[PDB]
């Protein structure tokens, strides 16, 4: 199957003397392994999983230079969205930058990602022939030229074909025993009285990675209708949470049944309502 | 654009210096590199924003100020004889394989005593009666000597026009003594050219030494930078 | 490793 | 970090130039050259990215060679106006600039047709005051330094009279003595 | 630009929750934008002091999440709410606690 890398970047500007907050946060395969936070007692590149102890202090120094790098050229870019849209100076506002690249189980690149949005509105954005740019109002516009001209693209392209493909790989291969890691849903159904009608609950519990797909069915059927699904949810000691419910007739509970299914299981699970 | 001022800085040893630098970018990051003899872009100070500064690489004997986006100054509060060189102001964007583009220098020399500073005599020596006859060439030669420190263009001009085309100027001053530095250059011409008297040749040496920043005394001329030429009509003879 | 932005917006 | 030898180089006008560079540091991937003219600031000329092999503007081409961590510039067609001094430099990511030390570089036309001389020249605006200049002298030979006090001769310097084909090597040679001849000076 | 996204959250414990046995509660606040919000956790109605926030992320729809945990023991007779401030509502939401969800 594929894996992925992405770093997903954050300045947010501050009304008052404080700079920008910046906070970048690199994944694999969706798992965090690095961040950075400009406002951490020692602003630095740390690891946040296992696996990235493997690197030396080359690594954190120069990737956190980067970072420091990065803040000033997130403040620089702040502040000409500021005059590009004409905002006034006491407010706070938010730029976004999503980057990294797809690979599949042969090293080769799929896509690459280069994209950017402020105040929750995609900004700019690189094609996929990471070449050519889509910019999506006015201010972006500017910017586009600006990088045309600059040959920023080549740039990027550069990062996107060459490095990212070649440490996601490197961390593919340190990282591999930990990224395999599961633990299995524990599931059970819960009856919950709603005028003839119950709610039928069918939890999991205590799963990683948080990836899951709950459904409920009745007579070989699966349901859609009167269901609820809550978002998967962190139990906060790095397992996750789900569940799903139905609308039933009181005196046929018996007869719906909820399946679980998580990578960790060995096959899927099939529950019913046991009082 | 962007440039920096002065262009040239003599000063005494324990004196204070100034470089400024002043550039229409709209760049927020801004830089001062030194170079020695030519060779060399070391980087002494350099500024991310408005209102604050980094330390370079050979940060020592240097202090920058950084007063506006626009303006980035290199500030010397005692210099040393180890700071004569050649100083060179530079912007970017900020961001990552950004250009640097820099202004274009400012040579400082540093002197124990400013009364070695002195212009040049500048001498234009007319062509040779053999050079034209025998080539129906003439080169005409200007002869820099007697500066201190060695802070010279030579330029041509015919015509009231600068020249290029023709000309040879020495790329080293040579140093005839302690305080005492001599620069030729020759231009030239054909034969026919340099025997109509319609036409007009300049040699312009501009001296750097002293500025208005410097107090001289009543005594004798103040030897302040300035151009010195000396110029020959073509003449039918 | 992280990408690195080139001119600023 | 960056090492740029020689310190000066002249080749010949129509030659191709090739100046080197190395770097130690294996991570560095972008290669900026800037070139500076004499009395001017530096300039970027050309520059590559650690994923290509060369990059071609004009009469310019950059090369990397990434396994030997050893970049060259090559410069067709060497002319008189490519005269400067060219840095190399190197980065890894968005970290500050590396140049190296430059190489000076002069280009000389070979001059094809000499016919050396010397001649005496007057300052119309002195009692007495000359100076010899030796010109059209071959562009292989050593111009001869002084072997005396109180007399300067200078290096070769080579102009071209861009008017039509008039390139020529010159020196001049003048003193503080009251019997120099400018036969003897230069010979 | 600008496109606010409203707040989705869930307040929940993180083992089965059983009366007088020491628990976590979780407020999972979740598509969130912009990044700038408040939240507490409350016992009867009353900020509780302790709260502890986890490290903001953000989703490839760029909004953002945060989670805020405290220790507790649930009781019979205490309520636990949490309320959230952001830009998108015109006032707090404030979602208590159900044992059931």
């Amino acid at each position: 199957g594929p894996h992925s890398m992405r770093y997903f970047e954050t300045a947010v500007s501050r009304p008052g003397l404080e700079e920008p907050r910046y906070i970048s946060v690199g994944y694999v395969d969706n798992k965090e392994f690095v961040r950075f936070d400009s406002d951490a007692e020692n602003p630095r590149y740390e690891p946040r999983a296992p696996w990235m102890e493997q690197e030396g202090p080359e690594y954190w120094e120069r990737e956190t230079q980067k970072a420091k790098g990065q803040e000033q050229w997130f403040r620089v870019s702040l502040r000409n969205l500021l005059g590009y849209y004409n905002q006034s100076a006491g407010g706070s506002h938010t730029l976004q930058q999503m980057s990294g690249c797809d690979l599949g189980s042969d090293w080769r690149l799929l896509r690459g990602y280069l994209q950017f949005a402020y105040e929750g509105r995609d900004y700019i954005a690189l094609n996929e022939d990471l070449k050519t740019w889509t910019a999506a109002d006015m201010a972006a516009q500017i910017t586009r030229r600006k990088w045309e001209q600059s040959g920023a693209a080549e740039h990027y392209k550069a990062y996107l074909e060459g490095e990212c493909v070649e440490w996601l790989h490197r961390y593919l291969k340190n990282g591999n025993a930990t990224l395999l890691r599961t633990d299995s849903p524990k599931a059970h159904v819960t009856h919950h009285p709603r005028k003839g009608e119950v709610t039928l609950r069918c939890w999991a519990l205590g799963f990683y990675p948080a990836d899951i797909t709950l459904t409920w069915q009745l007579n070989g059927e699966e349901l859609t209708q009167d269901m609820e699904l809550v978002e998967t949810r962190p139990a906060g000691d790095g397992t996750f949470q789900k569940w799903a419910s139905v609308v039933v007739p009181l005196g046929k509970e018996q007869n719906y049944t909820c399946r679980v299914y998580h990578e960790g299981l060995p096959e899927p699970l099939t529950l019913r309502w046991e009082p | 654009a962007v440039t920096q001022s002065p262009r040239s800085k003599v000063a005494v040893t324990g004196g204070k210096v100034t470089l400024s630098c002043h550039q229409t970018n709209n760049h927020d990051y801004m830089y001062w590199y030194r170079q020695d003899t030519g060779h060399g872009l070391r980087l002494i100070h350099y500024s991310y924003v408005a209102d604050s500064t980094e330390k370079g690489d050979i940060p020592d004997g240097y202090k920058a100020s950084r007063p506006s986006q626009e303006n980035f100054s290199l500030i010397l509060e005692l210099a040393s004889l180890s700071q004569t060189a050649v100083y060179f102001c530079a912007s970017s964007d900020a961001g990552g394989r950004n250009t640097l583009y820099f202004g274009a220098g400012t040579r400082l020399s540093v002197l124990e005593d400013l009364r070695n500073v002195t212009p040049p005599k500048v001498s234009l020596f007319e062509p040779s009666k053999a050079e034209i006859a025998n080539k129906q060439k003439a080169t005409l030669v200007c002869l820099a000597r007697g500066f201190f420190p060695d802070h010279v263009e030579l330029s041509w001009w015919v015509n009231g026009k600068e020249v290029h085309s023709g000309v040879c100027t020495d790329p080293q001053a040579y140093k005839e003594s302690n305080y005492s530095y001599s620069l030729s250059s020759r231009l030239r011409v054909s034969a026919t050219f340099w025997h109509n008297p319609r036409n007009h040749f300049r040699c312009q040496v501009q001296f750097h030494g002293l500025s208005e920043e410097d107090k001289w005394p009543e005594g004798s001329p103040k030897p302040v930078t300035q151009n010195i030429s000396a110029e020959a009509w073509g003449r039918a003879d | 490793k992280a990408p690195f932005n080139f001119a600023t917006m | 970090q960056v090492r740029q030898s020689p310190q000066s180089l002249t080749v010949w006008e129509g030659g191709t130039t090739v100046l080197t560079c190395s770097y130690e540091d294996s991570t560095f991937n972008y290669f900026p050259w800037y070139q500076q003219f004499p009395g001017e600031g530096p300039a970027l000329l050309i520059s590559i990215l650690s994923v290509s092999d060369k990059k071609e503007d004009g009469r310019f081409t950059t090369f990397f060679n990434k396994r030997e961590k050893k970049l060259s510039l090559h410069i067709i067609d060497s002319q008189p106006g490519d005269s400067a001094t060219y840095f190399c430099a190197a980065l890894y990511g968005n970290e500050k600039i590396t140049f190296g030390a430059g190489t000076k570089l002069t280009i000389k036309p070979n001059i094809q047709n000499p016919e050396p001389a010397v001649y005496q020249l007057k300052d119309p605006r002195s009692q007495d005051s000359t100076l010899c200049l030796f010109t059209d002298f071959d562009s292989q030979i050593n111009v001869p330094k002084t072997m005396e006090s109180g007399t300067f001769i200078t290096d070769k310097c080579v102009l071209d009279m861009k008017a039509m084909d008039s390139k020529s090597n010159g020196a001049i040679a003048w003193s503080n003595q009251t019997s120099f001849t400018c036969q003897d000076i230069f010979k | 630009m600008g496109i606010q996204k409203t707040p989705q959250i869930q307040v929940y414990s993180r083992h089965p929750p059983e009366n007088g046995k020491p628990n976590i509660l979780n407020c999972y606040v979740t598509q969130f934008h912009p990044p700038h919000i408040e939240i507490q956790m409350l016992k009867n109605g009353k900020k509780i002091p302790k709260v502890e926030m986890s490290d903001m992320s953000f989703s490839k729809d760029w909004s953002f999440y945060i989670l805020a945990h405290t220790e507790f023991t649930p009781t019979e007779t205490d309520t636990y709410a949490c309320r959230v401030k952001h830009d998108s509502m015109a006032e707090p939401k404030t979602v208590y606690w159900d044992r059931d969800m």
